[PDB]
C-alpha cells in the first residue's frame, strides 16, 4: 500500500555496494561517461574492506624478480582446481596494473630502499611455478592496507558525478522476464522506498560470514546481494566453500593478519613445538589457509590446545624485532593489546581459526556478468553483474589465497565497468518496469516492521549462528551436516514466528537487522545443504567420511590408460544452489569449472595434481 | 552533487526539521587544557575591558590621574585590602601573559602532545601564582 | 552476578511530542563482552530493540560507532566498560549534532567538508597515471604516519567547541588533518593551492589550539599538532 | 590570489611577541616612547583579540558587521584616550608606578 511513498529514479547503471569492489565499479562506470547510482547500506568508508590488513597481491617484482604467471599458478593451485582458470589469468595478468592504478590514486603504500612499493611473503605464494621457494608479492600499507585501499578509492570517487544513496538498504532486484532492471531499496533515514532503475546493475555486497557465531567479518557482512540473487530464483555458486582464517583473535574473533606469519611469525601448540613444521614441512605456517586452519583444529582436539580451556593456539611474534613489529604490524599490535591485553613484543597472541571469507557467491563470467544455468549450460543474465566476496567467478575456487580478495575487488570492479562500457552506451533505452514492481519486497518489509510473533530477531540469529558453527566448521561429517541441515530448515520455518519491537520509519534498525536475518538464512540454507551434498574433501571443505579429492581422473598417477569419470560421478565442479523462498527448500545442481585460460600461448592450463604445501 | 550543495541541503533539512541538537557543554568532560583555554579567553577579555575603561576615562572624565588617585587614598588605604586589588589586577595579567607564551610555543609547533599539555599547563599555573604574589609585593 | 547500569540518550523522530530523555538499562557484565558496544548490542538484543545506533566492524577501524561515552568522544567497540558498579554509564550521541534518532547523528555536513578539500592525489600532468608506480622514499613515506590512519569517525571535530559554534564554515580537525595529509604527501602537486583553499577567517582559523581533538581521538592521532603544522605552512608558503 | 587571513594570523603573533617584549622593557626603561608603543600594541593586540571573539560568537550578516564597527569605534577611542593620557597627563608607565607605590 501507499503507506510507503514510492520514489522513482532513472540511471544508466546502479552499483549495490561501496566496498573496494563497489567503489571501483561505481566510479569506473562514471569515468566511462555513465550516469551511475551507487546504493550502499553504510557510509562507503564503513564497509568491511577497511578492516583488511595483510595486503594486495601483484607481481610487481619489487623485492625479487617475479612473473604474474607465477601468481597465476599459485592461485589455481590455491583454489584446489575448483578455480575458473580464465578468471584467474585475467586477474593475475591485470594485477600489476590494478595496484599501480591504486598507488597512482594516492594509496600510501609502505616503501623499500628503492622507493618502490614494499611487498612481503604471504600464505601460499611461490616463485617459478611452485619450485622456486617463497615469493614476496603482497603489496601493503603496513597492516592496514584495506583501510587505506578503501579511503583512497573513496577519495578518488569524489572526482565524479556518481549519485550516491548512502544508508539505503537494497531489498531485491527489479526483475522482469529474466532481465534485471534495477534495485528496490529502503532509505534508512526516512523509511521511504526507492526504485532505482538502470540498464545494468552491479551487485557488490560482499559476503555472509555472519551466518556464523565466530567470524572475523563485520556485523554488516550479512550476504544481502547473495540473498537478492536467490529470491530472483537465480543460482548461487560454491556457497559451502567457507574460508576459515587461521589467525583470528581468541576473544572477539578479530582478524590478526597473515602478514604476521609472512613477516616471520610462528604458530605454536602447548608443547611449544612449532607444529606447522609437522603438517607442511616445506611451507610451514605459510601454507594454505585451509591446511593451516585444519592443522590448528586437529592440534586442539588432540589436547595440545592452549589456555585454561585448552581451546586455542599461539601466534608468537615476540621473537621478531620490536622495530619490525612497529613498522610492518602496528595495527595488529594495537588490537592484540586492546582485545587480549597482549604485548606482541613480550607475549604471543592467542589465536584460533575463524570464519573469514566466502569464496562462494554469485556466479559470473570473467567479465563480471552473472550466470544462470539452462539445460546444463552457461547463460549470461541480461543487465546483471557482480563482484568481490559477493560474487563467484571462482577466482579463489576451493580456497582463497591471502591478499587475493583486495585484488579481486579492484580487478573485477574495473571489469564490470568495462563490460558495460563495451556492451552499450550511456543514454541508451533504460528499460521500463511495471508500475507495481517490487510490490512484494514492500509487503515483506511491512510484515517484518509490524511483526508481532513469538521469537525475537536476535534470538533466531544466534540460533542460526551456533547451528552453523557446530555443524559446518573446519571438518564436517555426513551425519553432523544432516542434523545441521534440518536444524536450519526448522529455523527457516521459525521466520514466520518473528517478533519486531520498533514501529518507526526513521532508522528502524530492528527492522533492517530482520531483513538481514532473512538474508543470512538463505545464505545459511544453501551453505549447509550444499555442504552435505558434496561427498569429497577439497580446499576448505573437509569431509571426514570422504577424505578424498574426487576429480575426473586419479591425478596422482599419469592419466593415459585411464577412464575419465562422467560429470555426475565426480566432484570437480561448481555447486549451483537454489532456494524456494516460500518453503526454504534447497535445490542443487552443478556446472563444470573452466580449465582453459584466456590464451594457452601466454598462460598454460595447470592441470589438477595432488596439492600439498 | 558538490560539497557546497551537500552543505546547503544539510542545513535546509535540519533547520526546517524537528531534530534536536545533541548536548555539548552540558555533557562534555571538563579537562585542564580546556579550562585553561577558556580562562585565556576570559582574562584576555577582562584586560581589554580594563585598558578601554582606562583610555575612555582619560577622554570622558574630568581632572587628572593624580586627582583620581587622591580619591582612592581617601577611601582609607587598607593594608592587605590594597594588596587584594593589586593581586586581582595582576592575576589576570600574569595568567594571560604566561599562557600567552605557551600559545606562542604552540604556534612554533612544540609542546603539542597530551603529556606536554598537562605539564606545560601546571607550569603556567605555578608561574602565575608566583609572579602574581611577587608583583603585588613590589 | 554483577549488575551495571547504563543511561542512554533517547529520541524518536516517529513518536509525536517526544523529547530527548535518558533511558536506563541494566547489564550483568558476567554475560557481556568487555566493551561498551557489546553492552549496547546486548541491551538491543535482549532488553529493547528500539535502541538505534551505528556499528559495523567491532574492532575500531570502520568508525561507525563513534559517540560520547561518559564525557568523551570515542568508539564504543574499543573502550572498556567501567567494571565499577557504583557508577552508571552515561551514553550520548556525538556533541552538537542534529540527532536523526538517538545516538545516530547527521554526518552529511561532516562528509561534505571532507569532500571540499579534495582528498586524493592531484597531478599537474595526469596523462601518465596508471602506467608506472610513483617513487616515494622511506623518509617521505613516514611523514604520512599518524595522519593516514584517520577513520573519519568524527570524535575529534565533534569535540571542538569551535566546531560546535561554527560547524558551517569551520572545516574542523578531522578534515584539516587530511588536508595536511595531502599537503605533505610528496607525490601531490597541488600543495600551494590546497593552502590557498584555507585563506579565509573560517575554514582553518577558527582553531584557537584548544586541543580537545587530539585529547579525544580514539586512534591516538594528533589533529591539533597537524593544524599547527598547517598554520606554519600558511604563514610561510610563497605566492 | 590574496593571502590575507594568513597575514592577519601572523600579524597577531608579531604584536603578541611585541607586547611581551614591551612589558619588561617598559619596567626597566620607562620613558614616553615606551608609553606610546605600549598604547599602540596594547590596543592593537586588544582590537584583534576581541575581533576573534566576535567572529566566533556573533552569528549573522549585518549583525557581525555592526559589532566589527562597534569594536572599531571602541579601539580608536581607546587608542586616542591613551595617547591623550600620555601627551597631556602622567603617562602609562608613570601611572602604573604611582598606582603601585601606594
Ligand atoms: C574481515 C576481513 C577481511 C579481509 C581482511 C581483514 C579482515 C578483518 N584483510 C584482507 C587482506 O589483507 N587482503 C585481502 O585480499 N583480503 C582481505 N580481507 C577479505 C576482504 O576484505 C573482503 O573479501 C573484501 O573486502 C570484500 O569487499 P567488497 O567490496 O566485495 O564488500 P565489502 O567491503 O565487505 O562491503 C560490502 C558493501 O555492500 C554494501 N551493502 C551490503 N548489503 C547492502 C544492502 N542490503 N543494500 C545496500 N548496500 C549493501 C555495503 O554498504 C558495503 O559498501
Ligand atoms: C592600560 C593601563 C592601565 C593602567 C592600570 C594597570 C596597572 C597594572 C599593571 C601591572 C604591572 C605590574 C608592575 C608593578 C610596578 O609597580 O612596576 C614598577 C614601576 C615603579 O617604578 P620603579 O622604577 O620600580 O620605582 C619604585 C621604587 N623602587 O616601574 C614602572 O615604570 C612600571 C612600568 C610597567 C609597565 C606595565 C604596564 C602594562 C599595562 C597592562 C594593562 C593591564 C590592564 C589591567
Ligand atoms: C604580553 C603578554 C601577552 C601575551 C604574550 C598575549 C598573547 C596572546 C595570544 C598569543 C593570544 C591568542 C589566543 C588564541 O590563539 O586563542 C591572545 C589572545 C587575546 N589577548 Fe593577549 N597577550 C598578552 C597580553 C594581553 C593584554 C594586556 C590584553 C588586553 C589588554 C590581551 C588581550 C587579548 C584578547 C582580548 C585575546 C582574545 C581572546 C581569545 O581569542 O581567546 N592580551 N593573547
Ligand atoms: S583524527 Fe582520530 S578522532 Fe579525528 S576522525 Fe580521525 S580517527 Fe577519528
Ligand atoms: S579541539 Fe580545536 S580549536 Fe583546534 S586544536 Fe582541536 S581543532
Ligand atoms: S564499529 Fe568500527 S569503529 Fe566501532
Amino acid at each position: 500500500s501507499t503507506q510507503y511513498p514510492v520514489v522513482d529514479h532513472e540511471f544508466d547503471a546502479v552499483v549495490v555496494g561501496a566496498g573496494g569492489a563497489g567503489l571501483r565499479a561505481a566510479f569506473g562506470l562514471s569515468e566511462a561517461g555513465f550516469n551511475t547510482a551507487c546504493v550502499t547500506k553504510l557510509f562507503p568508508t564503513r564497509s568491511h574492506t577497511v578492516a583488511a590488513q595483510g595486503g594486495i597481491n601483484a607481481a610487481l617484482g619489487n623485492m625479487e624478480e617475479d612473473n604474474w604467471r607465477w601468481h597465476f599458478y599459485d592461485t589455481v593451485k590455491g583454489s584446489d582446481w575448483l578455480g575458473d582458470q580464465d578468471a584467474i589469468h585475467y586477474m593475475t595478468e591485470q594485477a600489476p596494473a590494478s595496484v599501480v592504478e591504486l598507488e597512482n590514486y594516492g594509496m600510501p603504500f609502505s616503501r623499500t630502499e628503492d622507493g618502490k612499493i614494499y611487498q612481503r611473503a604471504f600464505g601460499g605464494q611461490s616463485l617459478k611455478f611452485g619450485k622456486g621457494g617463497q615469493a614476496h608479492r603482497c603489496c601493503c600499507v603496513a597492516d592496514r592496507t584495506g583501510h587505506s585501499l578503501l579511503h583512497t578509492l573513496y577519495g578518488r570517487s569524489l572526482r565524479y558525478d556518481t549519485s550516491y544513496f548512502v544508508e539505503y538498504f537494497a531489498l531485491d532486484l527489479l526483475m522482469e522476464n529474466g532481465e534485471c532492471r534495477g534495485v528496490i531499496a529502503l532509505c534508512i533515514e526516512d523509511g521511504s522506498i526507492h526504485r532505482i532503475r538502470a540498464r545494468n546493475t552491479v551487485v557488490a555486497t560482499g559476503g555472509y560470514g555472519r551466518t556464523y557465531f565466530s567470524c572475523t567479518s563485520a556485523h554488516t557482512s550479512t550476504g544481502d546481494g547473495t540473498a537478492m540473487v536467490t529470491r530472483a530464483g537465480l543460482p548461487c555458486q560454491d556457497l559451502e566453500f567457507v574460508q576459515f582464517h587461521p589467525t583470528g583473535i581468541y576473544g572477539a574473533g578479530c582478524l590478526i593478519t597473515e602478514g604476521c606469519r609472512g613477516e616471520g611469525g610462528i604458530l605454536i601448540n602447548s608443547q611449544g613445538e612449532r607444529f606447522m613444521e609437522r603438517y607442511a614441512p616445506v611451507a610451514k605456517d605459510l601454507a594454505s589457509r585451509d591446511v593451516v586452519s585444519r592443522s590448528m583444529t586437529l592440534e586442539i582436539r588432540e589436547g595440545r590446545g592452549c589456555g585454561p580451556e585448552k581451546d586455542h593456539v599461539y601466534l608468537q611474534l615476540h621473537h621478531l624485532p620490536p622495530e619490525q613489529l612497529a613498522v610492518r604490524l602496528p595495527g595488529i599490535s594495537e588490537t592484540a593489546m586492546i582485545f587480549a591485553g597482549v604485548d606482541v613484543t613480550k607475549e604471543p597472541i592467542p589465536v584460533l581459526p575463524t570464519v573469514h571469507y566466502n569464496m562462494g557467491g554469485i556466479p559470473t563470467n570473467y567479465k563480471g556478468q552473472v550466470l544462470r544455468h539452462v539445460n546444463g549450460q552457461d547463460q549470461v543474465v541480461p543487465g546483471l553483474y557482480a563482484c568481490g566476496e559477493a560474487a563467484c567467478a571462482s577466482v579463489h575456487g576451493a580456497n582463497r589465497l591471502g591478499a587475493n580478495s583486495l585484488l579481486d575487488l579492484v580487478v573485477f570492479g574495473r571489469a564490470c565497468a568495462l563490460s558495460i562500457a563495451e556492451s552499450c552506451r550511456p543514454g541508451d533505452k533504460v528499460p521500463s518496469i511495471k508500475p507495481n514492481a517490487g510490490e512484494e519486497s514492500v509487503m515483506n518489509l511491512d510484515k517484518l516492521r509490524f511483526a508481532n510473533g513469538t521469537i525475537r530477531t536476535s534470538e533466531l540469529r544466534l540460533s542460526m549462528q551456533k547451528s552453523m558453527q557446530s555443524h559446518a566448521a573446519v571438518f564436517r561429517v555426513g551425519s553432523v551436516l544432516q542434523e545441521g541441515c534440518e536444524k536450519i530448515l526448522r529455523l527457516y520455518g521459525d521466520l514466520q514466528h518473528l517478533k519486531t519491537f520498533d514501529r518507526g520509519m526513521v532508522w528502524n534498525t530492528d527492522l533492517v537487522e530482520t531483513l538481514e536475518l532473512q538474508n543470512l538464512m538463505l545464505c545459511a540454507l544453501q551453505t549447509i545443504y550444499g555442504a552435505e551434498a558434496r561427498k569429497e574433501s577439497r580446499g576448505a571443505h573437509a569431509r571426514e567420511d570422504f577424505k578424498e579429492r574426487v576429480d575426473e581422473y586419479d591425478y596422482s598417477k599419469p592419466i593415459q590408460g585411464q577412464q575419465k569419470k562422467p560429470f555426475q560421478e565426480h566432484w570437480r565442479k561448481h555447486t549451483l544452489s537454489y532456494v524456494d523462498v516460500k518453503t526454504g527448500k534447497v535445490s542443487l545442481e552443478y556446472r563444470p569449472v573452466i580449465d582453459k585460460t584466456l590464451n594457452e600461448a601466454d598462460c598454460a592450463t595447470v592441470p589438477p595434481a595432488i596439492r600439498s604445501y | 552533487t558538490t560539497a557546497k550543495e551537500e552543505m546547503e541541503r544539510f542545513w535546509n533539512k535540519n533547520l526546517g526539521s524537528n531534530r534536536p541538537l545533541s548536548p555539548h557543554i552540558t555533557i562534555y568532560r571538563w579537562s585542564l587544557p580546556m579550562a585553561m583555554s577558556i580562562c585565556h579567553r576570559g582574562t584576555g577579555i577582562a584586560l581589554s575591558a580594563g585598558v578601554s575603561l582606562f583610555g575612555l576615562s582619560a577622554l570622558l572624565l574630568p581632572g587628572n590621574f593624580e586627582s583620581h588617585l587622591e580619591l582612592v587614598k581617601s577611601l582609607c588605604l587598607g593594608p592587605t585590602l590594597i594588596y587584594t586589588a593589586k593581586f586581582g589586577i595582576v592575576f589576570p595579567l600574569m595568567y594571560h601573559t604566561w599562557n600567552g607564551i605557551r600559545h606562542l610555543i604552540w604556534d612554533l609547533g612544540k609542546g603539542l602532545t597530551i603529556p606536554q599539555l598537562t605539564q606545560s599547563g601546571v607550569v603556567v599555573l605555578i608561574l602565575t601564582v608566583l609572579s602574581s604574589v611577587g608583583l603585588a609585593a613590589m | 552476578p554483577r549488575i551495571k547500569k547504563f543511561a542512554i540518550y533517547r529520541w524518536d523522530p516517529d513518536k509525536t511530542g517526544d523529547k530527548p530523555h535518558m533511558q536506563t538499562y541494566e547489564i550483568d557484565l558476567n554475560n557481556c563482552g568487555p566493551m561498551v558496544l557489546d553492552a549496547l548490542i546486548k541491551i538491543k538484543n535482549e532488553i529493547d530493540s528500539t535502541l538505534t545506533f551505528r556499528r559495523s566492524c567491532r574492532e575500531g577501524i570502520c568508525g561507525s560507532c563513534a559517540m560520547n561515552i561518559n564525557g568523551g568522544n570515542t568508539l564504543a567497540c574499543t573502550r572498556r566498560i567501567d567494571t565499577n558498579l557504583d557508577k552508571v554509564s552515561k551514553i550520548y550521541p556525538l556533541p552538537h549534532m542534529y540527532v536523526i534518532k538517538d545516538l545516530v547523528p547527521d554526518l552529511s555536513n561532516f562528509y561534505a567538508q571532507y569532500k571540499s578539500i579534495e582528498p586524493y592525489l592531484k597531478k599537474k600532468d595526469e596523462s601518465q597515471e596508471g602506467k608506472q608506480q610513483y617513487l616515494q622514499s622511506i623518509e617521505e613515506r613516514e611523514k604520512l604516519d599518524g595522519l593516514y590512519e584517520c577513520i573519519l569517525c568524527a570524535c575529534c571535530s565533534t569535540s571542538c567547541p569551535s566546531y560546535w559554534w561554527n560547524g558551517d564554515k569551520y572545516l574542523g580537525p578531522a578534515v584539516l588533518m587530511q588536508a595536511y595529509r595531502w599537503m605533505i604527501d610528496s607525490r601531490d602537486d597541488f600543495t600551494e593551492e590546497r593552502l590557498a583553499k584555507l585563506q579565509d577567517p573560517f575554514s582553518l582559523y577558527r582553531c584557537h589550539t584548544i586541543m580537545n581533538c587530539t585529547g579525544t581521538c580514539p586512534k591516538g592521532l594528533n589533529p591539533g599538532k597537524a593544524i599547527a603544522e598547517i598554520k606554519k605552512m600558511m604563514a610561510t608558503y610563497k605566492e | 590570489s590574496s593571502k590575507a587571513a594568513s597575514l592577519h594570523w601572523t600579524g597577531e603573533r608579531v604584536v603578541s611577541v611585541l607586547l611581551l617584549g614591551l612589558l619588561p622593557a617598559a619596567y626597566l626603561n620607562p620613558c614616553s616612547a615606551m608609553d606610546y608603543s605600549l598604547a599602540a600594541a596594547l590596543t592593537l593586540h586588544g582590537h584583534w583579540g576581541i575581533g576573534q571573539v566576535v567572529t566566533d560568537y556573533v552569528r549573522g550578516d549585518a549583525l557581525q558587521k555592526a559589532a566589527k564597527a562597534g569594536l572599531l569605534a571602541l579601539s580608536a577611542f581607546t587608542f586616542a584616550g591613551l595617547c591623550y593620557f600620555n601627551y597631556h597627563d602622567v603617562g602609562i608607565c608613570k601611572a602604573v608606578a604611582m598606582l603601585w607605590k601606594l
